[PDB]
């Protein structure tokens, strides 16, 4: 449950990411893949060479999918209902695979603007991820 | 655990350009802010009632550089964790009553911790391999448990 | 996040439970000393003899408890202030626990009304304590 | 795991009086209803969309079936885990990825299958020793993996 401190660190630490947004997530899912090999049998279409326009692609609606996020932090699971009903009814993903991503987001974030990773903003994020991660692994169609 | 030498290289290439004075205290510092409940382990540690406190408190500094000379101590025995960590796994488990569960926590934020110092530096491949190690630790200090 | 279907279920299910409430709660706390006794040392003031007058009203105020969080399905983060405010800041107790605790409630349930118990009724109810345990671990005064 | 024998007593008394052939099919079912991304593992079996699919789906049954006497083979290996569950673990964490935390979660929902049938009987000192089992089971299951 994320409080108003939780909300203010999120969305002043969100847009300080801003364009960045993009490039970041396709730094998080290439350090998952990486560090966590298990979770790249969910995209066995995908090119996941270490180039991929694709893996690229694709971390760009990540990105994109947490800043719709953000926006609506008083009502995920209204906004976030097409994402959980894809990551849940669809790909049924294991909770285990977006606490690996979730991690690898953190690790990204604090290498590229250690500054706003303060530990009170590590600690809102966490709670973040921890709880857009509780939306797309719940079903409620 | 037994990563390669490949592996075990990438380690201890930048372990060994380590502030072993606030690496350590920092990671036990944001263990402490961003899972609050292991607060209640430490209770004679003084005030943690707030980031900042955590943050500031020196006795958190203190046992931190205890903490990570003991990751120090992995790294130097990286092939026998369990016998290296028989000692630390029986007080933890037994003495303390700590769930194995915070051991895997507190290598993520240590990791965190280790990404918010090198930065660009601390690659995907170079994580992996950190991945690697604090599993390794957490499993080796969960033995006499599991 | 549960659904109506979710709060359907939970609702049906609760008042069949109903003035055996403060019963099971205490069997449910008996159940996890037994079988989890690190989780005996959360009590260190308690009787926790297998009598314990004690571990009876304890056990009464946890059930009750939960009875008023499926009266506020819809706003569990505010009908459980208060006690998130107890088990977060003044007890910090470990999120495992209120799993053990919550397993240990579900075995219960089970063995004293298997024509409720149904495989859906299981599956909102382990959502429902996995909702009103991350209420009671989070920090947001 | 060692448990006594008070523990391997409670234990064996009850296993003894089992329906060997509905128990394990719907704590394979409850667990395909309660968690259900475990789901993708199991696409072959036809349709679990709905509760009662999975419920009298008779894959899950003849599978559920398979499930529990591999707990029976535990049960007369109950001092080897790991030999005996050292194929099965590699079968497991190497060509079926599954996560082992979902290990802990199927002796759950057998331990509330186990309550559900024998009811008052399934006594919390009986449980506790179920625990034991499980958690054993487990953690056996995760050897060739942790
Ligand atoms: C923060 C948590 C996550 C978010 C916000 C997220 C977001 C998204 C988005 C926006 C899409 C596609 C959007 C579209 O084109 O309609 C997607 C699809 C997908 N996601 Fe996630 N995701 C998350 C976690 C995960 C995890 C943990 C996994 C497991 C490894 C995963 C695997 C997939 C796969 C396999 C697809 C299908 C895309 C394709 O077939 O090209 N996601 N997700
Ligand atoms: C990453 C794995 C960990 C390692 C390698 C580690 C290491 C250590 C070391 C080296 C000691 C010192 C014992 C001595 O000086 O004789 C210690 C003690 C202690 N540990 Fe850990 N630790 C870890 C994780 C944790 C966690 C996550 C907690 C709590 C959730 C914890 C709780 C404690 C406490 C409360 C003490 C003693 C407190 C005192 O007397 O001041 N440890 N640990
Ligand atoms: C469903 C989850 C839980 C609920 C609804 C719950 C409910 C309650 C209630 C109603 C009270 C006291 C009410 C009052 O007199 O103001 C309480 C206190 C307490 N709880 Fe929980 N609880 C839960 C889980 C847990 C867990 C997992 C633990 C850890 C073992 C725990 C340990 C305690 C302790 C030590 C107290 C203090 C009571 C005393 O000092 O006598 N609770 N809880
Ligand atoms: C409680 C611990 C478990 C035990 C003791 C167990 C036991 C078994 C056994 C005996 C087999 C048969 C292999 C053969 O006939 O050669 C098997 C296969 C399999 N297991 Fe498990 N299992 C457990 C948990 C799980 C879980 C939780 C999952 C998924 C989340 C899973 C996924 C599978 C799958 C997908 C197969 C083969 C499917 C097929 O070809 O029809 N197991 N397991």
């Amino acid at each position: 449950v994320l409080s108003p401190a939780d909300k203010t660190n999120i969305k002043a630490s969100w847009e300080k990411i801003g364009s960045h947004g993009g490039e970041y997530g396709a730094e998080a899912l290439e350090r998952t893949f990486l560090c966590f090999p298990t979770t790249k049998t969910y995209f066995p279409h995908f090119d996941l060479s270490h180039g991929s326009a694709q893996v690229k692609a694709h971390g760009k609606k990540v990105a994109d999918a947490l800043t719709n996020a953000v926006g609506h932090l008083d009502d995920l699971p209204g906004a976030l209902s097409a994402l959980s009903d894809l990551h849940a009814y669809k790909l049924r993903v294991d909770p285990v695979n977006f606490k690996l991503l979730s991690h690898c987001l953190l690790v990204t974030l604090a290498s590229h603007h250690p500054a706003e990773f303060t530990p009170a903003v590590h600690a809102s994020l966490d709670k973040f991820l921890s709880s857009v991660s509780t939306v797309l692994t719940s079903k409620y169609r | 655990v037994h990563l390669t030498a490949e592996e075990k290289a990438h380690v201890s290439g930048l372990w060994g350009k380590v502030n072993t004075e606030e690496v350590g205290g920092e990671a036990l510092g944001r263990l402490l802010v961003v899972y609050p409940w292991t607060q209640r382990f430490f209770e004679t540690f003084g005030d943690l009632s707030s980031a900042n406190a955590i943050m500031n408190n020196p006795k958190v500094k203190a046992h931190g550089k205890k903490v990570l000379s003991s990751f120090s101590d992995g790294l130097k025995n990286l092939d026998n964790l369990k016998g290296t960590f028989a000692a630390l796994s029986e007080l933890h488990c037994d003495k303390l009553h700590v769930d194995p569960e915070n051991f895997k926590l507190l290598g993520n934020v240590l990791v965190c911790v280790l990404a918010h110092h090198f930065g660009k530096e601390f690659t995907p491949q170079v994580q992996a391999a950190y991945q690697k190690i604090v599993a390794g630790v957490a499993n080796a200090l969960a033995h006499k448990y599991h």
